[PDB]
């Protein structure tokens, strides 16, 4: 079988299969609502679009993120991501490939615990694993030692690793990200 | 025996003639063979074995002594000159070799060995290959046609006609000792019984693409050339197909101190046709280019001149037209320079760009691409990332493994394309049906210098060994059947298999290595204590190296079927990585030229590929293997051995180390060891009577009544409705007590 | 054949052939020990290093010294210590080469025993000898008389000779050494 990378990030959920040189699905982690109310008859709306598409619709929804600053604060909206990733965008069945998710350093315990129960019984993934991304990105860049600062839409960090080894009374959080800089 | 006319000496001797040959003196008490040190063994005559110590005189007159545990009894009188090695009574390592010794003296060049089929090339002319004699003997059945290539022919014939089955022959040997005209000869056989003239036009292209100087040989051949001979429905000879396996683009860029790359930039770099060097602009000094100068400049192995022109003859004469051989040619030529290529870190960044211009600037104008476009792709690799495009930063290393892994592909697929070509050119308008298959391959090469590509020799050997371990296994437990001799189910693939897990599963030396080169910090020692702490003590294989007369270098050691064997680690990593660029493949498809051929293709359920990066060589040769393996088990096998008699051209004479050696790498002591587990001697009852019955002068109740009154154990033999089975000890038995007895 | 001259010392293990102008085999005697968990993957970090590699891991490894004044403290790390000097720095196998050890005057029987028998036992090193550090200085100075100062890292002490023969009720040993004045 074939390992699978999925990284939920924070404004921008990236998934692929293992062992590619670049992540197949890119995409807004966005759920939108219609806000209003609908005329027609037998069009039939469906009442939740999701990722991509909610960006097409995007003058008649009111578009929510489930994560604020790398936690999740709206499970039901993080279940509907993670499936329109695993269903409509890789079109694979999680029941056969071990997964491997990325989560940021310094957060509270029952985001992963959550995250695991989720992904152990809602989907049945065989296997999977959660990672720290600075380890990760030290890893893309060809390095074993530095400090790798990391700042994505949610929150920016700084961790050092030196020869593998790293110093966690030395990682620094900062909640400052591009959410923050747009507004 | 008046059928084989006057080749029959050869085929066989007369039996008045062994008769006369089987009465010489020979005492079986003192008679045994002795350890050697100019050779493994010698013919000596023991004194006595006063104690721990025995006084030997040999045919030489030495007189010295050696330990009392490793004697071992040599071969009576009435068992010499044996044709099949699975009879001999007593089945020792040397045994087999002075056998074959004494019988290459009397000129018996075939031999059966049991499964296998030993023929050891003269280098005189015989009368064996008389048409004559091919007409002469269709009629006669395996068992009593005595050994010769035609008796395994006519039955593989024969099954392919009856069974309805598809046949395959293996063949094993050095390249130059004569398996081409060995080949040549078969595939007239095929022929008499119903394209040989085309098969030879269309070797040396071959040849001349396939081969490349080694220490051992200076006509080695590393591809795996196999050719699938197809018939008709009426069982008539209908036409040819060949294809290429398991070839090796190491030896394209890395080649070892004492030996050569391909013969092609050799022929190339010859001086008698300047048209080309002067059109392609090739400097005429090879110690001027990095890819050749490397390894060994050039020896006296062939004439390059003559066998160019052959070769461009050969192309001549065939279906193509000479816009396609000066295609190849400038192909061959732009491969040639891309080891002018250099690079400069950048100062002010971490991507390095070129420094130098002229060399990218030829070869772009050779393949009719852009300079400024090839560099920019190469510096600046374009990926798909989602539903756009960005560009990767590459160092000087890892564009220096692209430019390297592009010119290895290019090559394989500039090969691939030829061999098609031949294919179709090759190929007529009869119908396909059930064919029988060819197979040459490279042997089990042993140096004291093993390295990566001995290694994957080596361990595509093993697996083609541990096939061969699980047919004769199948076989015998079908004449166990047949006889209702049953027993020791055990099959024989796991034994060898064990080694085999050691290699290609999870975990494994390969594997643990494919890992590691994608490791960014990766170096040999890393390596070296990786494999350490993974296998030191837990496997049953791996062991530490051994130093012996000062050799230069050992890092580990592995157990095979053909002894312990050691390789150096030092240069592994750099080589295995094979990562290939994707843009410019693209532009290679965008190219003007006919190399977009070749590179027409390269990288609702969602299956995933894999990425440019996680690319290596040790991968792919799995692979392909396996591809290998899936298709060769689909036909039953059958195995023709070559061995060199002596490394000099003199005949007569043989050089007892090199048999040793090629009885080693070809398996054969694998398979007497594997027949004397069991009950390899086997004797009709008819037979057995009317030789053994005047032991105890007076069919179930007389031959337990004779046995009984031998002190025969019960488990030493195996009592049967048609044969009966004996032990090697039972037959060395009885010939002392008949001995005595008369 | 030749023999074998090793210096435990304290603080620098220096050792070579018999005959040589110099020691062939200078190092710190220490060993270091990794003091965080290791975050990257399949590297395969070794969970002791010995000798001069310490040195190059001063920041992510505690280091110890297994001779504290004189006498032996950590015989394992004695052991390694040992181990390394045999087989890596001077890469000699120790099974057919006789050695030569010295030590500080005044010191527990016990710990002369014990290196014998590791020694013996261990290596088994076909024989050895075992000397004062005091006399071979003073073979050293190509003198026969005359007070010795052998003031090392862990021990400090005198010993007069006079025309061969060592006076016992004059040695004198102190314990302030290089490692005191460093503190
Ligand atoms: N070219 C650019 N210039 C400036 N900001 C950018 C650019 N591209 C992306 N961003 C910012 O980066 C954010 C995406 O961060 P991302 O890598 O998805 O973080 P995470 O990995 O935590 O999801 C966006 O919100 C966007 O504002
Ligand atoms: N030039 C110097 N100046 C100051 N201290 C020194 C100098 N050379 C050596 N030392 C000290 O000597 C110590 C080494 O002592 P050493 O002779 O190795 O003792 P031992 O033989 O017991 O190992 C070191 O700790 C170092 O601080
Ligand atoms: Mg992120
Ligand atoms: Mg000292």
């Amino acid at each position: 079988t074939t390992a699978l990378v999925c990284d939920n990030g924070s404004g921008l959920v990236k998934a692929g299969f293992a062992g590619d040189d670049a992540p197949r699905a890119v995409f807004p982690s966005i759920v939108g609502r219609p806000r209003h109310q609908g005329v027609m008859v037998g069009m039939g709306q469906k009442d939740s679009y999701v990722g991509d598409e909610a960006q097409s619709k995007r003058g008649i929804l009111t578009l929510k993120y489930p994560i604020e600053h790398g936690i999740i604060t709206n499970w039901d909206d993080m279940e509907k991501i993670w499936h329109h990733t695993f269903y409509n965008e890789l079109r694979v069945a999680p029941e056969e490939h071990p997964t491997l998710l990325t989560e940021a350093p310094l957060n509270p315990k029952a985001n992963r615990e959550k995250m695991t129960q989720i992904m152990f019984e809602t989907f049945n993934v065989p296997a999977m694993y959660v990672a720290i991304q600075a380890v990760l990105s030290l890893y893309a860049s060809g390095r074993t030692t530095g400090i790798v600062l990391d700042s994505g839409d949610g929150v920016t960090h700084n961790v050092p690793i030196y020869e593998g080894y790293a110093l966690p009374h030395a990682i620094m959080r900062l909640d400052l990200a591009g959410r923050d800089l747009t507004d | 025996m008046a059928v084989f006319g006057a080749a029959a000496p050869y085929l066989r001797k007369s039996e008045k003639e062994r008769l006369e040959a089987q009465t010489r003196p020979f005492d079986l008490k003192k008679d045994v063979f002795v350890p050697d040190d100019k050779q493994e063994f010698v013919k000596a005559k023991i004194v006595s074995r006063e104690g721990g110590k025995v006084t030997a005189e040999t045919e030489y007159g030495k007189t010295v002594t050696v330990k009392e545990d490793q004697v071992m009894q040599q071969n009576p009188p009435k068992f010499d000159k044996i044709e099949d090695m699975a009879m001999l009574t007593f089945l020792h390592e040397p045994a087999v070799l002075y056998n074959l010794k004494d019988r290459y003296g009397s000129w018996m060049i075939y031999t059966y060995s049991g499964l296998f089929c030993v023929t050891v090339n003269p280098y005189k002319w015989l009368p064996v290959y008389t048409p004559e004699v091919v007409a002469a003997y269709r009629g006669k059945k395996r068992s009593e046609a005595p050994p010769h290539i035609f008796s395994i022919s006519d039955n593989a014939y024969q099954y392919m006609l009856t069974d309805r089955e598809n046949q395959s022959i293996l063949i094993t040997g050095e390249s130059g000792a004569g398996k081409t005209v060995n080949t040549k000869r078969v595939i007239q056989y095929f022929a008499v019984i119903a394209l040989e003239d085309q098969i030879i036009q269309a070797n040396p292209a071959l040849e001349a693409f396939g081969n490349a100087k080694t220490v051992r040989n200076d006509n080695s051949s590393r591809f795996g050339k196999f050719i699938r001979i197809h018939f008709g429905a009426t069982g008539k000879l209908a036409s040819a197909d060949i294809e290429t396996y398991l070839l090796e683009k190491s030896r394209v860029i890395f080649q070892l101190k004492a030996e050569r790359d391909y013969h092609i930039f050799y022929q190339i770099l010859s001086n008698k046709k300047p048209e080309l060097l002067d059109m392609l602009l090739i400097t005429n000094n090879p110690y001027d280019y990095a890819f050749i100068s490397q390894g060994e400049t050039t020896v006296a192995s062939i004439d390059d001149a003559e066998e160019l022109m052959a070769t461009d003859n050969a192309f001549d004469v065939l279906g193509f037209t000479s816009e396609e051989k000066n295609s190849m040619y400038k192909l061959t030529g732009a491969i040639m320079h891309f080891g002018n290529m250099k690079f400069k870190g950048g100062g002010g960044g971490g991507g390095a760009e070129p420094d130098g211009t002229e060399e990218a600037d030829k070869s772009a104008y050779l393949m009719g691409l852009n300079s400024a476009d090839l560099l920019k792709g190469l510096c600046h690799p374009r990926v798909k990332v989602g539903n756009e495009y960005v560009t990767k930063g590459q160092n000087v290393q890892q564009v220096i493994y692209a430019t390297g892994a592009l010119a290895k592909a290019v090559y394989e697929r500039m090969f691939n394309w030829m061999v098609t070509r031949i294919n179709a050119t090759l190929e007529t308008k009869q119908p396909r049906q059930y064919f029988i298959g060819v197979l040459d391959i490279a042997g089990f090469e042993i140096f004291d210098f093993n390295s990566f590509e001995q290694l994957c020799i080596n361990f595509t050997n093993e697996k083609l060994q541990q096939f061969f371990n699980h047919h004769m296994f199948v076989l015998e437990q079908e004449e166990y059947k047949k006889e209702g001799i049953e027993w020791t189910f055990i099959d024989f693939g796991m034994d060898l298999q064990a080694c085999i897990d050691l290699i290609e599963k999870p975990m494994g030396i390969m594997s643990i290595l494919e890992e590691e080169c994608m490791f960014p910090k990766a170096t040999d020692m890393t390596f070296k204590a990786k494999l350490f702490d993974n296998h030191l003590g837990k496997s049953a294989n791996f062991q530490k190296p051994r130093n012996i007369k000062g050799k230069p270098e050992a890092h580990f050691s592995l157990i095979h079927y053909a002894g312990i064997v050691d390789y150096n680690i030092i240069g592994w990593l750099q080589k295995n990585k094979d990562p290939l660029n994707e843009t410019v493949v693209g532009l290679y498809q965008k190219s003007s030229l006919k190399l977009l051929s070749t590179l027409f293709a390269n990288y609702g359920k969602g299956k995933a590929k894999k990425g440019s990066s996680f690319q290596t060589v040790s991968a792919l040769h799995r692979e392909n293997l396996n591809k290998l393996m899936t298709n060769l088990r689909s036909t039953h096998p059958h195995f023709v051995r070559c061995i060199i008699p002596n490394e000099t051209k003199s005949p007569g004479v043989m050089d007892n180390p090199l048999v040793m050696h090629q009885l080693r790498c070809n398996g054969v002591l694998e398979g007497i060891r594997i027949c004397r587990k069991g009950f390899p001697n086997r004797i009709l009852y008819g037979d057995f009577r009317q030789r053994y019955r005047i032991l105890n002068p007076a069919s179930r109740k007389g031959a337990e009544k004779l046995l009984s009154s031998l002190d025969i154990d019960h488990n030493q033999y195996k009592f049967g409705h048609t044969k009966v089975f004996f032990k090697a000890g039972l037959l060395g038995l009885l010939e002392e007590m008949r001995d005595e007895r008369l």
